[PDB]
Order: C-alpha cells, then structure tokens, then sequence
C-alpha cells in the first residue's frame, strides 16, 4: 500500500536564482509505512497535501494485508 | 602524546579512504594495534574535503553550500545522470551488469521516487548487503556505511553506539533508514542530491595529498 | 502464504521465482494436507488448549491472580485466556500459511507497544503462551507437534 | 561466511576438482547433524532473553563488576553488556546453524579485542560470562547439542581473550 | 626499532621498560647496528645481574 | 547453501533464524542423501555429459567453431569444452548446496563482463548449458532430473 | 565534557557514597570562582574578533607566513587560521567556565598535531599565536581570569607542541 | 583550468572524456596563445594598471586613505595597492588558465572573513578592481578587453 | 586534480611571481602539444574494450593466475581484474590529457599498494598487465602520443610496484 | 632482501620453471647497469654527510621545524632528524645497488609510517626533506644513477605519506 | 595452566564450598583414566614421526600444497610445516594427560591464527592434517584414547578455523 499525494508545497523561499518550481508543486508516491515522514515534511513546508489517495484497493486487512 | 585520531573503538576500525572497496586491516593477519581511551563523547577532528572556512564544527549553518572546485563534483537531480552518481557513491564502482537495479528500482527517471529513497533502496539492496554489511565485523561496517551514505567518518563514540544500539535492533536496513533519515542527510545532501564525501580523516589526507606529485609544496617554505 | 511472501520478494529483484523458492513453494503444496490435518485438530481442542493453558500460566505465576496484577477479577482472568486463545487462532492461521506473514501482521508487530499501553506484562503472556505450546503439542501427534512448536516459538520469542 | 556445506565446495573449487567422495562423507555428516541443531538453534530462539538473563545472573550481578565503579555499574553499562551478549548468543547460534565458526571471525572477533580493550571492558569478565552463557545453553539445549553449541563459545573465548 | 623490541625479549628476557631504553638503545643499533647492540645487551649490567 | 541464504537474511535483520527459514533448513538436510546421490551420478558421467552437450553446442551454432568465432581451433575449442565443464561443476555444487548461491559466487556473477572482455558470445555458452542439461536429463531418472534441472536452468537463465 | 561540579559528583558516584562534606568543601570553593569565571567569559565572547585580530597583527601578519609560500598566503588558509584561532579562544573560554580541561583533552587536542601535521600547517607558529592570544586574553579580563586562561591556552599549547 | 573541469567532470561519472568534453579541450588549447597574449599585457604593465586604479580608488573612496582609515600613511597605503596587484596577478593567472577557478581558490574563498578580520572595507575593495578593470580596457583591445573583462567581474561580484 | 596549466600558474603563486617568460614558455609547450595529447584520448577512450582484453591476453590469460587456485579465478574475479586494468587506463588518459601524475596520484594510487597487500592481489602481474597495455595502445595512439602516455603508464607501474 | 638476480630467481622459483631466456636478459640488464650503480654507491657513501647537510639546508632549517616548539627544536630532536635523513640515505644507496626496493620496504617502510604518526615527527617535512635529498644526490652521482636513486627515494616517499 | 583438579579445585574454591560429591565424581574419572591416559602418552612419545609422516603423506604430500608456490613447496616450509604437526601432537599429548583444554588455549592457541595468518600458511590444509593425524593415533593407541586425543585435536582444529 502507496499513498500517491498532490502537495503544493508552501514556498520555502529557499530559491536565489537556482530553481523552486519542482519543489513547489510536488505529485509524488508515498508508502504507507514513510506517510508519516512525508506528513512531517509537509509541516516544515507549510502547505498540506491539495489530493491525496492510495494506490492499494482496500485501506485495511487485519491480518496478511501486506 | 595527546589522543591520536584513530576511531574511538580502535585504529582497525579505520577504512583505507579510497574510491571503493572498505579495506579494513585484519586484528589477526598482521598484528597491529594500538588501543588508546576514547572517553565517552570525543570528537575526530575532521579535515573538510572543500574550503575549511566551511566546516560543520565551525560554520555549522553552512552544510549544503557546495564544496566548489575545492571538493568533489555534487551530482544534483533537475527536472538522468544522478542515477549514476548513485551508484557510483553508494557502492563506489560502477555495478556489474546483471546487478544492476535497473528500472525496477530506477523509477526517478519517471519521477516517482526522490534520490534520498533512490539511495535508500541501494543501500538496503542485496549487492550493498554483500559488500559492505555481511564481510564485515559491525562496527568496521556501521563505520564504511555511514562514510558512504553520509560523506563524512564517525564523529565519536556518541554516534557509533547511537548507530551501534540501531544495529543490534533492527540491522543493516534499520542502520541504512537512521544515517539517510538522519538530520545531518536531510541538512547536507538535502533530498535531491546525490550524497558526496564531505570529510575526511587526516591519514586520508596523508595518503591522498602527501605522494610526491600531490605534496607541491606543502610541509616546508 | 509462502508462495506470497516469495512471490513479492522475486517482484523486488524483478526476478522469476528462483529454484530454491519454486521448491519451498512445491514443498507447501505438498505438505497442504498435513498442514490442514494440524489446524483442524488444534481447532477442535481450541478451547481445550487455552482453557488448561491459562490455568498452567496462572499456577506458574500467582503474581498475575495476586493484588495488583493486570488479571484481577473474573473479568480480566476472562481478557487474559482471551488473549492466549488469540495467539491460538493466528498460529493456526500460520500453520496453515506454512508462514509467519499472518502471526507477524494480524498479532506481533508492536505487541510490546500495545501491552505497554494497556500495562500488561509482555513476559507473562511469553510464559502463557510456553504452556499453550506445550499442550497443543501434547494433544497434537508427537511427529507433527515437532512443527507446530517451531511456530510457537517465534511467537513466544517476539514477545519481550 | 561459510557454513560447513559451503566450505567444503569451497575447498573442492579451489583445487579445482568435482566433489570428492571424502567430501560427500563430510557433507554427509552435516546433513546427519542438521536435525539436532535446527532443534538446539529453536529452543534458543526461544529462550534467548532468558539464557542472557540467567548468564548475567551467575557470573556478573552482586559482583565487583555491577558493584559502582566496576564498568557494568551504570545503567548505560548494563544496557550495553547485555546487548553485546545477546550479540555473542545470537552469533554463537548462527554458527551452530551452519556449523562453522567463521560468522564468528567476520561478524565478531575481526575487531572485538581492540575495541574493547579500548572501550576499558574486562576481557576476563567477559569471558566469565560467555561461559556461564555455555552451561546455560547446554542446559536449555540438551547435551548432545550442547557440545556443539561449546565449541563456538569456545571460539569467542579464544578470539576475545 | 622492532628488532631493538626482538632483541631485549630474546638476549635480555623481557621487554623494553621506557622510553629512555628506547632512546638509549635505538641510538645504539643507530651507530653500530646489530653487532653493537648485542654487545651492549649483553655487557648491561642487568644481564649479569639475572 | 540454504543455511547461509538463511543465515545472511537473519543476520542483516538482527533475527534469530525464524521459524520457517528453520523447516526450510529441516528439509534440505533431510534430502542431503538424495542431493549427494544425483551430484555423484553427475560427476561419473562429467565426460560423456561434455562431450555430447559440446557436440550439441557446435551443431546448434556452428558460426562459434567457423572462422571468425570464438572457439575456432582445437585449442580454443578445448578451452569452450572446458568451460562447459566448469559449469557442470558448479552446476554439482549447486545441487549438493541446495542453493544457487555457490553457483553464483562462483562463475555467475559478472559472467556478461567476463566473457564481453573475452569475446565470447554470452547466449551461445547458454545454449551449451542447455544440452548439458538435455544429457544429464538423459542420465538421470525424472524425479532427480526435475532438481538438477533447475541448477542447469538457473546457469542459463543468468547467463541468457 | 566533564566540569568541577560534574567532576565532583563523579568521583563521589564512582565511590557510590552520597556527597560528603569535603566533596561539599570543594563544590563551594567553585561556586566561589564562579563570578570571575562567568565576568570572563561575557568579556571574551563580546571581544573575541578582537582579541584575534590582536593577536594576529602581532605574531603572523607582516611575516614569512603570510607571504608567498608561507602557509597563510592564500586567501583560504588566512581566513582557515584565523578561524583555527577562533577554535582556541572559544574553546579555552569552555574550560574556563567549566573549571576542566577536559574539553580541550576530548574535542581539541585529539588527533590535532596528526591534522596539522597532515594538512601542513606549522605547529610552531600556531603555538606563539595562541601565546600572543593568552596576552591579549589575559589583558582583557585582568589577572584574575588571564592566570586562569593562562593555564587552559597553556594546556593548548603543550599538547600542540 | 578547463582541462581540470573536463577531466573532473568526467571522473565523477567514471567515463573517458565525452567528445563535447574534448571538444571544450580543443578550442581552449587553439585559443591558448591569445590568452597568454592577453596575460601578458597585463602583467609587462603590472605597475601602470596598479599604480592608475590605485588613484582612481582614492577618488573614489578617499575615506580609506584619510587619516583614521584603513590605509592611512605610505606603509599602509602600500599594502592597499600590492593587494590591488595581487588581484592582477590572479586575474592574469585566470586568463591563462581560461578559468576562474585559479583565481577562486587562491583569493576568492573566504576574503570576507581575511578582510573583515584584517578590518579593511570590502566594498571599497570592490572600488578597485572595478578600477583596474577599466584601466586594463584601455591597455587591451576591445575583443581581448572583453575576455580579460570576465575575470575581472568575478572578482568584484565575489566581493559585493 | 592539478594539470599541467595549473600546476605552472600555481610554482608561479607560490613564488608571487605573475607568470614570467621561462613559465610562459612552459605553457606554450603544453597548448601546442594539447592537439595530439585529445586525438589520443579520443583513441583510446574509442578502443577501450580492446585494449584491456588485449593487455589481458598477453600477460594473464592462460596461466596460474586465472587457473583455479590463482587470483583471477572465479569470474568474480575475473571481472574485478579486468574493471582495475580499465581503471588504470583511464585515469592514465586523464593524465595524458592534463599532463600531470597529480590525477593519478589522487585518485587511483592513494593506497593501491595496501589494498592490494590486503586483497592479496599479484602486484607483479598487475604490472605485467599495465605495460601489456602500454605496449598494445602505443600501437593504437600512434609512437608520439604513445611516448606521453608511457610516462603515465609508467607511474601508475612505479607505484604499484 | 631481493636483489634484482634473487627477484628473477625467485619468480622462476614460484612457477617452477628454470631460468627462461626472457628471465636471462632481465638478468642481463641488470649486470649492465651494475658498472654505473656501483661507481654511483662509492659517490653517495664519501659525500653522504654532504647530502644530509645540503637537503637540510635546502628544506629543513630556518623554518618552523627548527624553531622552538617545531619538533626539530633542541639539539636532541635535530641529531635525531639528520640521523633518520642518513637512515634513508644508506637504504637507498642499498637499494641502488641491489636493483630492487625490497630492503626499503623490509628494514625502513614498515611501521615506520606508525612509529612517525606516534611521536609527532611531521610527515611532509620528511617528504619534502627527503626529495631535497634527491636533488642533492642527482647532482653528485649524475643524472644517468641520479634516474636510479630518484626511484627508490619515491619509494620511501609513497612509504611514509 | 590448569588441569581437571586445579579446575575442580578452583570452580569449589570460589564457592567456598569443600569438594562435593559431583566434585568427586569428575575427579575420580580423570583418576581411574590415569592409567590408559599415560598408556596412550607413551605410545605418542614412541610412535610420534612415524604419526606424523602418515599424516602427512595421507593429506597434505603429493598435492598442491607441495607443489611449487603451494607454501609448503621449499624445504624450509615442508621442515617448519612438519614440525607445527610435531608441536600439535605434543600439545594434545600434554592436553590429554591434564585432561583439560587449557594448554592448547594458553600456549597453541593465544598466537596461531597470528601466525599462520601472517605466513599465509593454508589454515584448512592444516586443518585437514590434524584430522589425518587424530585417525592416526587413535588407531596406534586405541579406541579409548583415541577418543581422548580426538577431543584435544578437535580443539585444535576448530581453534585454527
Ligand atoms: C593559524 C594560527 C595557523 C594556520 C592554520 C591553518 N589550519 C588549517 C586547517 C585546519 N585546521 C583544523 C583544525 C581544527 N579543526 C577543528 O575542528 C578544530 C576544533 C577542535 C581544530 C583546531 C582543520 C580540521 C583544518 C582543515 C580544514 C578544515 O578546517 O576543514 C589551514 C588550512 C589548510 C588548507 O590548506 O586548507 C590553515 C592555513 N596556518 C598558519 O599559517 C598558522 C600558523
Ligand atoms: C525496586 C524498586 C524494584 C526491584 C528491583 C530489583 N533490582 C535488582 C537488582 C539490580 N538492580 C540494578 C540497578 C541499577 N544499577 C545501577 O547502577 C543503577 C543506577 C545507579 C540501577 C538502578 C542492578 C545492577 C542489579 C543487579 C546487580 C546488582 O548487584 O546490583 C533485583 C534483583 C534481580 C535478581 O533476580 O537477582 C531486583 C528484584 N524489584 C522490585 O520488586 C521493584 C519493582
Ligand atoms: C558484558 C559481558 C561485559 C561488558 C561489556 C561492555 N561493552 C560495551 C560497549 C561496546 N561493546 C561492543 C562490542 C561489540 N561490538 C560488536 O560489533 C560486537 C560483535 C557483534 C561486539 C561484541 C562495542 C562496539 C561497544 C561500544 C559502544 C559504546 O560506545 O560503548 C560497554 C559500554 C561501555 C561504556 O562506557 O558505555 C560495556 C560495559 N561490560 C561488562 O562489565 C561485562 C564484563
Ligand atoms: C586595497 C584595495 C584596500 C585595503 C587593503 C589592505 N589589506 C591589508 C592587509 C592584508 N591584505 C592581505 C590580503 C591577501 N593575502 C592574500 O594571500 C591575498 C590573495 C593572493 C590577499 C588579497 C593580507 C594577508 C594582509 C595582512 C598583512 C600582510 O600581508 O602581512 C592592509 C593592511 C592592514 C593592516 O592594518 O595591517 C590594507 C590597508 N585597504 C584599503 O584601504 C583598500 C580598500
Ligand atoms: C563455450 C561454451 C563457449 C566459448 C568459450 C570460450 N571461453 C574462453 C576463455 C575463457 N573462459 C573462461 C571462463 C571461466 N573462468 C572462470 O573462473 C569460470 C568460473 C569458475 C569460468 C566459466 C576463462 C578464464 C577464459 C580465459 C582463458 C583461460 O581460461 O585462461 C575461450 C578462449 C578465448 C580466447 O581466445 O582467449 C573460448 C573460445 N567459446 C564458444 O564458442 C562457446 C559458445
Ligand atoms: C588485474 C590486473 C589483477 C587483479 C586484481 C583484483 N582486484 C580486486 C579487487 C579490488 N581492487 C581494488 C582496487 C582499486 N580500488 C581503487 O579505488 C582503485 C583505483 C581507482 C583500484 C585499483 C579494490 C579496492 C578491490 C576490492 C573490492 C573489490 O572487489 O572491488 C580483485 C577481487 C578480489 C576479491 O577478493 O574480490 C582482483 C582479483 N587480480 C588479478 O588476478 C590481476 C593480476
Ligand atoms: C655562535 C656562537 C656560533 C655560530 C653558530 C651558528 N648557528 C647557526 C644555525 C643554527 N643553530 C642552531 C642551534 C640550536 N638549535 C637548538 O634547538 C638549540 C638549543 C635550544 C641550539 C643552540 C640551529 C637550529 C640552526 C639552524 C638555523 C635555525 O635555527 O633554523 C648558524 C647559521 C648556520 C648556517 O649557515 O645556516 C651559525 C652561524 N656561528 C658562529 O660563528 C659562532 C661561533
Ligand atoms: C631421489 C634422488 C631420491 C628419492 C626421493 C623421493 N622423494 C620423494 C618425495 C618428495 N620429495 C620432495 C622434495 C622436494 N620438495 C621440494 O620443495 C624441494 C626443493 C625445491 C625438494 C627436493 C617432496 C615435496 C616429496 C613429496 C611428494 C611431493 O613432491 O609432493 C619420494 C616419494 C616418497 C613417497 O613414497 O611418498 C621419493 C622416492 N628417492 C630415492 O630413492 C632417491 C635416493
Ligand atoms: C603444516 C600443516 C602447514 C604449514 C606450516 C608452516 N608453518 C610455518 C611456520 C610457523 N609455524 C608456527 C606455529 C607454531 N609455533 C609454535 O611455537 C607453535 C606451538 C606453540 C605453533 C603451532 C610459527 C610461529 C611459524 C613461523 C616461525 C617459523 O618459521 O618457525 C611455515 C613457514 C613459513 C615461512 O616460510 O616463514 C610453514 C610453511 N605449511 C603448510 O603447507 C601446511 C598446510
């Protein structure tokens, strides 16, 4: 289970010449495991996620869901 | 003397600083030891393989301002070759044909997956187990892993038991997510770049820049 | 099912099922019936098992019953025998997997975090769950109960 | 990395010759022992926290060493000293495994006396309770397997001291 | 300087004590090689005193 | 082998062997006299197998005996036959192990740049393994032939 | 980096007994210094550019050193030293505040001559630079810290040498 | 040089020289005897460019040579002016070079920390280069000026 | 990484000299060289392939070395011998089109004696192989950018030595 | 030791084979060069003084290894420099004359890289001093053995870096 | 050094405890061995060449380790080659007359592996040597003995490996 999320990341201004377009605007595949990580990054950039979804049909098996 | 510059476990666990290969020396085939006592949060004084006015200990905000002409090629990802920077960096030669990765593990070409996880998904390979996890005595291998992964040799004694407790818990895929997940990783080499050797220790150095033809000048007026 | 578990390793190293893991898979299909045979007689002693089980753990361990002990009162002796029949059920489910993806996934993976939280003592359910061990060999056949018990152990050692 | 099967080829392929009948009585040995180890190796898979335990026990606790100043005295000693048997069972387990002891060459004795000779840690307590860790295990094991398992304590022993 | 080591454990029975054995011996295997310091080893009043 | 396939696994991820790397262990050693057995059979026949397997190279692809490929001349043909002996020896290795990791160590890993540097046509030489593996078939009854060949398919399939 | 107070308290764990008196007697005479020790440091840390510039301008400038060839000619090895004599000052000023010099044991002098040694920087030189730092030091925070900074800078240059 | 930056380049990727690496060889070693030209210019008139673009600095920025500046006095005014002519010669090594790389490492990394540890003003530091840049325009042709010129502007943009 | 160009401005800033008429005479030399020192570098960065295998076919193949029992054997290493020997041309070509050893001892001799000492790699037939190739791509780059290139080759043979 | 004829021996040894034809002119070479390395070993062995004073001058003194606190300081340290400078001198005159560095890296090489690092001997200064004493011995001996003597003073030089 | 009583005795003595009767029961097993333990040392002592050129010739001789380079291929390495199997026997005879391992431990087995890896001596040809040798000796002393010996020769083996 992947979680594919949309994140207009929030401008770190972090850009002098260089290039911030590819950081701004970000579709990207998350495992479900690192989503946490991904959310903590997403808090130091500032802006949440506009879409998020997950590649895997069902969000939870109890047992054997792997 | 004062205290040397030898890791604090002791001077085997000091690789040969070379392109590749994790040539560690061997506690038994030629005895050579010298166990000196490395208190419990010691430093390595860390030469800069770059301009010295930007060094960690001193100018800690700095970490991620390029080496220049003065260090080694940083290979950045924009949006190709980056993959083979990865390699390169994360074994160290480039791979054998058949063990290579390839596009099962190379979605960065499509942009699904980031250079961090591109290096994460090397670092927990089978070849990079082989090579530098399954021949090696743990810590000579926490030790190659974190100059490989990270730029830089082990600080102390309090990274190496801090990687060390890592290892015993979870291995080598658990030690590989602590260094590239590390604050330092995220801080120099960011997620987008390749990661590049940022120290070296001082024999490093000698072997390097001491052979007559790298001297030049340096050691007399 | 091993056949899953290699199955999604090979996928990583974008490699068709090796020899060796084409003879684990081959060996499971072959042993299928004896695992099934296993599972049905351990679910027919299903109550059995855990009900004997949990009167060894409390015999062992009398600080469990004691004041103070998380299995105090009726009640939580009744949470605790439910807890050992739990494990019951996902080792039949491994012994049937012929892995331990299910054991791992459906009741292991933060078991320490999960008991933690509830303060429960983790060694005490490993010394329950050695009894359970031991009578499910017991009244499984002494041939097939040598199998069994190598997946009660991996249950017992993720417990700490 | 060998096990005893691998050694075996190994040696084979380095003279360059197919498996002699010698060899095949050797590989055959192993095979003949795999069934009391793969058990011994479960039986400690399971016990392992307990063997540590009962090791730390009979050779270390209300001694000089987890006395204060005795380096296993602090809680970050203690955490450290278990840590590192748990390393020695667990490799010792992994050789009895594969019936050689060269994991214990690569994975532990390559670098362990400099470190800790470095480190400041008493080889002699060390070696203490890596025996008491031995009859542990005989115990626990059997002692058919028990024999097995000693040979590759003995192994650290040596390597260590 | 290894040899210097070799020789106090062979001729002597034991092992250099300081660095101002070192010092000494090392300038004598410098200025006379092994012919002196086996001579010194041995003239040492330390062997004839063991 | 199965237990330093094992054994690596285990150690990379800080785990007493867990309990289905054990039965997987438990079955090898089990088959230990029949593995020796087939790779006795095939060491015996290593002549005959070579011999005709190489006949069979050399029809298949007569461009590597014509002029311009790689074993033209008695010589270099003498050094291809002895590389097709090398295989089967690695391919007996394979079978005794129980895992093709010997296999790989030896001979398989960077097998592209070694013959690349060589010269040698790297599909041609797995067609060589391939009538190996058709002789030995021939020498071995179906139920040892089904295990030897997956070695043999193995060696081809890396070096395909 | 272990100071008086931690020190101290050490040596008394390490023995395992409470805090004694006399451990007392001596944990007060550092809270005595305490005042001369924290004025000091508030006055290195405001001066500190000064101070090397001082220091500087007196032993290296308008020298062989910072000529052609001399090892502080190019622009990145003039602005490396000074940062090197940054790392002395603030670094003695630690040990002043603590009392101890065993920061300047564990993180300044460990493998230092090895480095200066390997990077071709000359020893002598650094050595009287961080002399004319303890004068211009001493001079700033008076006699009562400069004996005391004295012996820390001191500490530096011994183990440089 | 431009020979370092291609064989760097090309060492980090462990490949030969790409023929566009080759290519930038080429022209810079074609190009090699006008820029010794240009150079040498620069360095047969060291004195008039130094001694010229010194004045127009104190012009410009008469603080520093008042009393109470930086560069009060002939001691200290002669200080101000061999850093003007150790920035020439860099500049003359640049154009040699065909890199700014010479320049960069001997006097560029770092002067913000030597000249603000020295006490110097750094702006007006810029002042003169900018000055014996113009002067050198009016030394050197207009094509060789323009080349001559980009050496000079990476000096005075490291310093502002 | 030093070249030729650098290395000359470099003797001429150690000396703070601006770059006089005998240096300027030296980097005339290596720009009227350049030409032929790229069309050999284009040549052998185009016969690689061949002139590692040939190299390898006059001094390796056939012999104790790549029987079972020497170094090479195994395709392993085989495949690591033939890796090292494409290594060493072409950090010598690098060299080549530089002019200076700096490359080579940077990059490629900075402890290749101990690593092979380690390995237990033959330094007599890693020599053997490097003249092998200095011979086969002299034939290829023509005899006077062969002559340059032997210098490098040379070297490189020097100091595994 | 291997002298250049023990080194051809020993290699045919290793192998088996009797001396081959191609081993016979390596021999034969040697001979050649043995009128010139002789005439070359009498110039080093009268004017060895002169070399060490010489290299010395040139390198080593009126810098920072000679002034106080520079490791050359006091008269102790400075008899102990220009007796290792002799040291190298009399091994590699020894390796001139035999053809082969096997007496530099048995009787000086190792270890002594360890025993340096150990008493603070700088490793440059060595280097550079070392290669001042190749200048000096070209001079004396002529630039035909001043080729020679450069290999083996490489030599000694890769050793100690 | 220790034989079974000085570790009976120690393993009470730490105790505190007087010699049980498990105690006495160890003991008295090594006693009522006595006699075939001398039996089977005189035996050794007598038979001890002849054991080890069987050995010899049953693995290591007409082989590749006698073969020219297979580091037993001069006459000094066979002559030093048949004496580390001397020494083995020895020691294993002293070994089986204490009847504890600690002789191997103390005085064979606290440098081999220094050594051997030093020498490049083929730790599995020597391996396979002393396994020769145990099947040797066990056959000239008997089956009891033999078994006796074997353990002590096992420990060496296993310590080599
Ligand atoms: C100044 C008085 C003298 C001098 C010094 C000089 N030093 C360097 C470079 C380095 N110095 C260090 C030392 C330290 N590193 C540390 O972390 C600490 C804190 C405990 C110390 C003391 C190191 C590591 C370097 C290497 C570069 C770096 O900082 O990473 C240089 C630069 C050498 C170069 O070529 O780059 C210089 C010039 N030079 C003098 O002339 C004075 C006598
Ligand atoms: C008491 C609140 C709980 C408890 C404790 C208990 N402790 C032990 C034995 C040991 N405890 C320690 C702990 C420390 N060592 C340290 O250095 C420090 C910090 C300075 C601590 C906290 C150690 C080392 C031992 C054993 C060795 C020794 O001699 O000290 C035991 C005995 C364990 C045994 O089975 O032998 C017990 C029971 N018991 C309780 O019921 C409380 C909840
Ligand atoms: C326990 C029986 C004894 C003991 C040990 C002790 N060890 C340490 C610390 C370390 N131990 C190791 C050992 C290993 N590293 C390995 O890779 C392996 C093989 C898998 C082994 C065995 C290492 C590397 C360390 C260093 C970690 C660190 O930074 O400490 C300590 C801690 C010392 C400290 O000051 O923290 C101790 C106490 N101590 C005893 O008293 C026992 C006799
Ligand atoms: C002139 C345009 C400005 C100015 C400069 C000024 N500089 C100094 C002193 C020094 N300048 C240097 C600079 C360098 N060293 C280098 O290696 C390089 C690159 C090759 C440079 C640029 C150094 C090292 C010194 C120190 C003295 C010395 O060389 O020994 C002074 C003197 C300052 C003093 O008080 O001593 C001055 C005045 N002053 C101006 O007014 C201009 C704006
Ligand atoms: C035969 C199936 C095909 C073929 C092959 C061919 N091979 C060579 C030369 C060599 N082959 C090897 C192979 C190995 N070395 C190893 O260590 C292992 C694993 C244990 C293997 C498989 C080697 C080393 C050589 C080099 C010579 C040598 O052994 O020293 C040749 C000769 C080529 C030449 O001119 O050198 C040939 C012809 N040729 C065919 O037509 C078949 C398709
Ligand atoms: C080929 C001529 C000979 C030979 C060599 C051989 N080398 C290795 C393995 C290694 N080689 C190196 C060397 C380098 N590292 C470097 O950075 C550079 C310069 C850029 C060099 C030359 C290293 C570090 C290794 C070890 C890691 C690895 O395997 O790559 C092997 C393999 C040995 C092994 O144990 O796997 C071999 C065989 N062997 C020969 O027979 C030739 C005479
Ligand atoms: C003066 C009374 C006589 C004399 C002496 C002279 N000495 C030198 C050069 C050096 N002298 C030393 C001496 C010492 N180094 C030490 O460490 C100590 C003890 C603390 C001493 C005494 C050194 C090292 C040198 C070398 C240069 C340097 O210091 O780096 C010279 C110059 C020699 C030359 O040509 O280079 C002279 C002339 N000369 C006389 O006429 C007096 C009789
Ligand atoms: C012949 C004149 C006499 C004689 C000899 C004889 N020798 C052997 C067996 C071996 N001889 C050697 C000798 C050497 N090995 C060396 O490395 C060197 C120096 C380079 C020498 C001389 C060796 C090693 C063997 C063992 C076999 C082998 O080579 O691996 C035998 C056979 C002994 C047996 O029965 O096993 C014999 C008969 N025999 C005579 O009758 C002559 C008087
Ligand atoms: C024989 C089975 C194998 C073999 C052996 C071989 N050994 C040596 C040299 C040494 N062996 C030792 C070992 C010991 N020294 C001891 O005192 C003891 C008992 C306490 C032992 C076991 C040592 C120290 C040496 C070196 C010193 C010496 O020469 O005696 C060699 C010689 C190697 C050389 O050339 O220097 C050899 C060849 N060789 C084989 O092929 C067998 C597999």
């Amino acid at each position: 289970r992947m979680f594919k999320i949309t994140a207009c990341v929030p401008s770190q201004t972090r850009i002098r010449t260089q290039r911030e377009l590819q950081n701004t605007y970000f579709t990207k595949l998350v495992p479900y495991e690192n989503w946490f990580r991904e959310q903590q990054r997403i808090q130091k950039m500032g802006g949440k996620i506009v879409k998020v979804e997950l590649f895997t049909g069902k969000p939870g098996v109890n047992t054997g869901l792997a | 003397q004062p205290l040397p510059d030898q890791h604090p476990y002791g001077s085997g666990n000091d690789p040969l600083e070379i392109q590749f290969g994790a040539i560690f020396p061997k506690e038994k085939k030629n005895p050579s030891a010298r166990p000196q006592p490395f208190n419990k949060d010691t430093r390595r004084i860390l030469i800069a393989r770059g301009p010295g006015i930007n060094n960690q200990v001193s100018n800690p905000g700095a970490r991620g301002l390029t080496p220049g002409t003065l260090g080694p090629k940083v290979f950045k990802l924009d949006q190709q070759r980056v993959i083979r920077a990865a390699y390169l960096q994360v074994f160290g030669r480039d791979v054998y044909e058949g063990q290579r990765q390839k596009v099962a593990e190379i979605k960065l070409e499509n942009g699904e997956i980031s250079v961090r996880e591109f290096v994460r998904i090397l670092a927990k390979s089978n070849l990079f187990r082989s090579l530098y996890w399954t021949p090696l005595y743990v810590t000579k291998a926490i030790e190659y892993i974190h100059r490989r992964l990270l730029g830089r040799p082990t600080y102390g004694r309090q990274e190496m038991n801090a990687y060390f407790d890592i290892a015993s818990k979870k291995g080598l895929y658990g030690l590989v997510d602590a260094i590239i997940d590390s604050q330092e990783y995220s801080e120099a080499f960011g997620e987008d770049t390749v990661p590049y050797e940022r120290y070296i220790t001082p024999q490093g150095l000698a072997l390097r820049s001491l052979r007559v033809g790298t001297i030049g000048e340096t050691g007399v007026p | 099912s091993v056949v899953t578990k290699s199955i999604v390793n090979a996928d990583a190293e974008a490699r068709y099922l090796s020899p060796g893991e084409l003879d684990r898979i081959k060996n499971f299909v072959s042993t299928g019936e004896r695992r099934l045979r296993i599972a049905q007689t351990l679910t027919e002693n299903r109550e059995r098992i855990v009900k004997q089980a949990g009167d060894q753990l409390f015999q062992k361990r009398p600080d469990v019953v004691s004041p103070g002990g998380n299995a105090y009162g009726e009640e939580m002796t009744a949470t605790c025998l439910r807890d050992l029949d739990y494990y019951l059920r996902l080792v039949t489910y491994g012994i049937v997997a012929g892995d331990v993806t299910p054991i791992e996934e459906i009741g292991l993976v933060g078991v320490r975090e999960m008991y933690n939280s509830l303060g429960t003592p983790i060694p005490a359910v490993a010394e329950g769950i050695r009894a359970m061990k031991n009578v499910a060999c017991s009244l499984l056949s002494a041939e097939d109960a040598a199998e069994a018990g190598s997946y009660f152990d991996f249950v017992i050692g993720a417990m700490q | 990395m060998q096990d005893a099967i691998t050694a075996v080829i190994n040696a084979s392929d380095v003279q360059g010759k197919y498996l002699d009948t010698a060899a095949m009585e050797k590989l055959k040995a192993y095979f003949a022992t795999g069934e009391l180890r793969v058990r011994a190796a479960s039986v400690i898979s399971a016990n392992a926290a307990n063997i540590v335990k009962e090791a730390v026990a009979k050779s270390l606790l209300y001694s000089d060493i987890t006395r204060p100043g005795g380096n296993m005295y602090t809680t970050r000693r203690y955490a450290a000293c278990i840590r590192d048997l748990d390393y020695y069972l667990r490799y010792a387990t992994y050789a009895m495994l594969a019936g050689d002891p060269s994991i214990l060459d690569e994975r532990v004795l390559n670098g362990l006396k400099e470190t800790y000779n470095s480190l400041g840690v008493p080889i002699a307590a060390t070696v203490q309770a890596i025996q008491a860790m031995k009859e542990v295990t005989a115990s626990l094991v059997g002692a058919d397997a028990g024999k097995e398992m000693g040979i590759y304590f003995d192994y650290i022993c040596s390597g260590l001291s | 300087s290894r040899a210097l080591e070799l020789a106090f454990r062979h001729i002597l029975g034991r092992g250099p004590s300081s660095r101002e054995e070192v010092q000494t011996y090392f300038a004598i295997i410098s200025k006379g090689g092994l012919p002196a310091l086996v001579d010194a080893l041995v003239d040492s009043k330390e062997y004839s005193d063991y």
